């Protein structure tokens, strides 16, 4: 509108008073995504960006956020003549999608830096003509929003954005780019991108959003962080706030990472009566179980993390495994580089790191340690299959000698008469998906582990050193 | 911290 209706919490002089705002937002039959976040935008920048002055809550006074507001949709409805691209049927155009990208891509500064914080809300696109790359794929849902165009809604996967529209919404359109120096390919489908079996448009099984689902997203966008060592802790406890409104009304049921989130939130800093992190990872897990057919890597991710968080190495391997048996059946693809890079810091960072503790542990004496447990390893075998599982069909190659040292160094970790009790089994028993590790299986329970016959196993390489 | 997307784990 704004409408009179939307404006008569402000001034918003809190945190709660902001929640307020989404509560009622989310009351009505479209919660306004622009409005929503502005405030966001508003709040997080003097929270966040800028504190000079702060005393306990920038006011967002009502002229300031219908100043904004304005400045918005003027743009928007100055740049897109909707008469030049009519409507069927309730349903968007594809030229008409493209054209409100093209507006926001447009208004951005020509030159500056795309993975700086606080850039993801339309009071950045306003105040600093900047926006990242998601932020670009909110903009464009919130431009057609307001712009009417009920149909056209935020397409989430785990790396990426774009936009889904048209008759059954079931359109699909690139309206943002992705990473750093890959081929922009807006007004395009995803179907490439599903067919090839990406990680990155999730064999189909990425998220439709509705506008609830778009309110959780600019949520989940909210950045606490005022520098590398220091959270904003009104952001947080807003944030947390906002999520549980969410949760509450069930719209973060088909939004597995935002459960995540709120667990990472709730560990921080639990809200009484509340449920356990543990619980809200197990039901992000679920939701992706339920609703994208257990293809999400991320939950699983969610979940190892605060495993690992608490050093609880059998959990986190188990969850790890579980990341692995979800990404053997992608193809890793060009653009599916974050989750590689995720992948790689698991197996070759934070999972040597666990067991170079947990050996540090179980040499002073530690009992139950996963590394006397051979489901353990047997999760960690199931982590590395997956990885292999993954790679074969792939276009790029995952495994290269790089990881091979890790692998040899976590597999030694656990003492043979361990590693020799996971039977693994053809089709603690594992079976094992990839073919690589199934060469691998005499090699596992060796007293020493053949580091040169694994890393050839690993990395199917031909040869040893010729002289 | 290195840029997520949204709603990303945590990067540490």
């Amino acid at each position: 509108g704004l409408k009179a209706a939307q404006k008569t919490l402000f001034p918003l002089r809190s945190i709660d008073d902001v929640v307020r705002l989404f509560a009622a937002e989310l009351g009505r039959e479209e919660p306004d995504l622009v409005l929503l976040s502005l405030v966001l935008g508003f709040v997080e920048h003097f929270l966040a960006v800028n504190r000079v002055g702060l005393t306990y809550f920038p006011v967002a006074d009502l002229s300031i956020i219908a100043a904004l507001y304005a400045r918005f949709t003027a743009q928007i409805r100055g740049a897109v003549d909707l008469s030049l691209y009519p409507r069927e049927g309730g349903v968007s155009s594809r030229e008409l999608v493209k054209k409100v990208s093209d507006v926001i891509w447009n208004s951005l500064s020509r030159s500056y830096f795309k993975d700086r914080a606080h850039i993801q809300s339309l009071f950045s696109f306003i105040t600093g003509t900047k926006l990242d790359s998601s932020g670009v794929a909110f903009a464009v849902v919130g431009a057609c929003q307001a712009l009417g165009l009920r149909d056209v809604h935020l397409a989430l996967s785990e790396d990426h954005a774009w936009v889904v529209f048209g008759p059954n919404g079931e359109q699909t359109a690139e309206v943002t780019w992705h990473g750093k120096g890959n081929e922009d390919r807006r007004g395009q489908t995803v179907n490439a991108g599903v067919a090839e079996r990406s990680w990155l448009y999730l064999k189909g099984s990425y998220m439709r959003c509705d506008r609830k689902m778009e309110v959780a997203f600019m949520v989940c966008a909210i950045n606490p962080s005022i520098d590398l060592h220091t959270d904003s802790l009104e952001l947080l406890q807003l944030q947390q706030k906002l999520l549980w409104l969410l949760y509450d009304l069930g719209h973060l049921e088909r939004y597995p990472m935002a459960l995540g989130n709120l667990a990472d939130l709730e560990e921080l800093e639990p809200t009484p009566g509340r449920p356990d992190p543990l619980t809200l990872y197990h039901k992000g897990i679920a939701s992706a179980k339920t609703y994208y057919r257990d293809e999400h890597i991320y939950p699983y991710m969610y979940l190892a993390g605060y495993h690992c968080r608490n050093r609880n190495v059998r959990e986190a391997l188990q969850a790890w495994a579980d990341t692995a048996t979800v990404i053997q059946d992608y193809n890793y693809c060009r653009e599916d580089e974050e989750i590689y890079k995720e992948f790689f810091e698991v197996a070759n960072d934070v999972i040597p790191n666990l067991l170079k503790e947990a050996a540090s542990l179980l040499e002073a004496g530690s009992q139950g340690s996963a590394l006397q447990d051979p489901e353990c390893f047997a999760h960690l075998l199931r982590f590395y299959d997956g990885i292999c599982k993954w790679e074969e069909g792939s276009p790029t190659p995952v495994l290269h000698v790089g990881w091979a040292t890790f692998l040899v160094q976590s597999l030694g970790r656990f003492e043979g008469q361990v590693r020799q009790k996971v039977r693994i089994v053809s089709v603690p028993v594992l079976t094992f998906q990839s073919e690589k590790m199934k060469g691998m299986k005499e090699l596992l329970v060796a007293t020493k582990i053949n580091s040169s016959a694994i890393k050839l196993q690993l990395t199917a390489q031909s040869q040893v050193q010729m002289k | 911290a290195r840029w997520a997307f949204p709603x990303a784990p945590a990067r540490r």
